[PDB]
DNA sequence: CTCCAATATGTGATATAATATA
DNA sequence: ATCACATATTGGAG
DNA sequence: TCCAATATGTGATATAATATAGAT
DNA sequence: ATCACATATTGGA
């Protein structure tokens, strides 16, 4: 059930690792920018897990 | 040129002191040409085209028509934009819906830098720092702007699920 | 068809064509201008004589300046309204179409007669060609092929009015 | 029943919303069904069936 | 029961930056 | 963090 | 020097009813 | 992911 959150985290951290010549703090903020309360529930339902 | 020796040098990206001075000369000429172009009561679209072409021409005239400065400027903007492709692939995938591509951003940024940034260049100042800052900030602005309409690209693929989104969306309410 | 050029610190073109053929990286406009001689250069009769003959017979259809786009009723587009924000549901094909348009506009707003930097114009043409190729490929792979495709679903078969479904009993 | 955006018959959610008593769901004539129907060499009658029931609006 | 003029209010378009490197 | 243009609302008279 | 084998990569393609829903 | 089909190298002969 928690796998979509892991996928989202992995996308964010791949972004930050591959970031070049930009503010690291900014990308670290983008990691947790669109994390929303209903994200896990919506992803659980829609992915038909 | 003295400061460029320490850092890793890429021949296409490096900006000589002479090129910085060429850009400054073009900046002075652009500033003195702006009021004349603004007073022209012709249509604004043809006026923007004329401003772009005229500023390109002042840079070329200071460049002896070599067009090397414009090539290096395009290369700078191209590098700054394409560096974010691998890292920020998600926002580029989303921006595909808005008909915005990396090369499109490069061309638009080229027009903006020649028209709305080069005139603002300060005397005896480094062009590369100002350009880096403005391009990176414009990329941040682009990735972080709230567009009026959220976009849902219907994936017409059935690799895993039995029915794709376009299929059901067609049959239900249309 | 793709255009690529490198520059020196001073800005002179420095590629020198050391490892690339003279015909490569010329551009799509140079390709159209030099299409006949290049065709004679690279065609192998033994394996592609029939294809080369087909190209000769249809030389007019090889290069086109206008791209068709099919009806919007086939391209589903819904303007749904949401609380946090409005939403637009479209099939991916639309994107590609729109992309093409944008490109041509940015190519046409600049005066074609005035000489401009090739790096600003030729890669745009190459990307336009890539997008058009993807449009054709997606039309075949989505709208016109398979069980989902209009060919198998509705050209041979069809949903039939005046139909019923019943259980059987002795 | 309700016609699709392409002018061809298609299912509706009316039975789910209890707006209709029976399903009113269209049957599909499969490719194998077309092959079996081709036993009768009157392809004109089969085409008339498919056109009047689905493909052509004027014939319907 | 229209028509006038003007006011305050809404909406789209634009604008901000000055430590460089496949 | 403005600003030029579009719009519903008040003021006013006929 | 060549070549056939191995390996990589490309490409078509897939049942049957069915619960929905990315700064000021 | 199974089947086909096509190249690219490479160890082998």
């Amino acid at each position: 059930l928690l796998h979509p959150l892991l996928i989202k985290f992995s996308k964010g951290t791949y972004r930050v690792l591959n970031n070049r010549n930009s503010n690291k703090f900014e990308k670290i903020k983008t990691i947790f920018s669109n994390i929303q309360e209903g994200f896990l529930v919506k992803k659980i339902i829609n992915n038909e897990l | 040129n003295q400061a460029s020796k320490g850092k890793k040098i890429n021949i296409e990206l490096q900006v000589t002191d002479n090129l910085n001075k060429i850009y400054l000369k073009s900046s002075v000429l652009m500033r003195i040409l702006i009021p004349i172009l603004c007073d022209f009561n012709c249509d604004d679209d043809i006026n923007e085209v004329l401003v772009y072409d005229i500023f390109k021409e002042v840079i070329k005239s200071f460049d002896d028509g070599k067009k090397n400065a414009l090539n290096k400027l395009y290369k700078i903007i191209y590098s700054r934009v394409f560096e974010t492709k691998y890292s920020d692939v998600v926002i580029w995938t989303y921006l595909k819906n808005m008909s915005t591509d990396l090369m499109i951003i490069v061309k638009d940024y080229f027009k903006v830098i020649i028209k709305k940034i080069f005139p603002k260049l300060k005397h005896n100042s480094s062009v590369i720092s100002y350009l880096d800052v403005v391009i990176k900030q414009k990329l941040k602005y682009l990735f972080t702007f709230k567009y009026p309409i959220s976009y849902k690209p219907l994936k017409a693929e059935t690799t895993d699920d039995e029915e794709l989104s376009e299929q059901e969306r067609m049959e239900i309410n249309l | 068809i793709n255009y690529q050029q490198s520059i020196d610190q001073n800005g002179e073109n420095i590629d020198l064509t050391e490892e690339i053929g003279e015909d490569d990286y010329i551009g799509l406009v140079k390709f159209k201008d030099n299409f006949d001689d290049l065709l004679e250069k690279y065609t192998d009769k033994k394996k592609y004589q029939k294809e080369y003959d087909f190209l000769i017979e249809n030389h007019d259809k090889i290069f086109i300046n206008k791209l068709p786009v099919f009806s919007h009723k086939l391209r589903p587009a819904t303007l749904l309204t949401g609380s946090k924000g409005k939403v637009l549901a479209f099939d991916e094909i639309n994107n590609y179409y729109n992309f093409v348009i944008e490109y041509i506009n940015q190519i046409n707003e600049g005066v074609v007669s005035d000489d401009s930097i090739d790096l600003l114009l030729l890669p745009l043409l190459y990307n336009m060609q890539f997008y058009a190729n993807n449009i054709l490929t997606r039309i075949i792979s989505e709208y016109l092929r398979g069980k989902k495709g209009f060919l198998r679903k509705n050209i041979m078969g069809s949903r039939i009015n005046f139909s019923a479904r019943n259980v059987i009993t002795p | 029943s309700f016609m699709n955006l392409r002018g061809l018959p298609a299912k509706s959610k009316n039975f789910k919303e209890h707006k209709d008593l029976y399903s009113k769901t269209p049957v599909r004539i499969g490719n194998m069904e077309i092959s079996n129907l081709s036993l009768t060499n009157e392809m004109g009658s089969i085409m008339d069936m498919l056109n009047s029931y689905s493909n052509n609006e004027t014939n319907r």
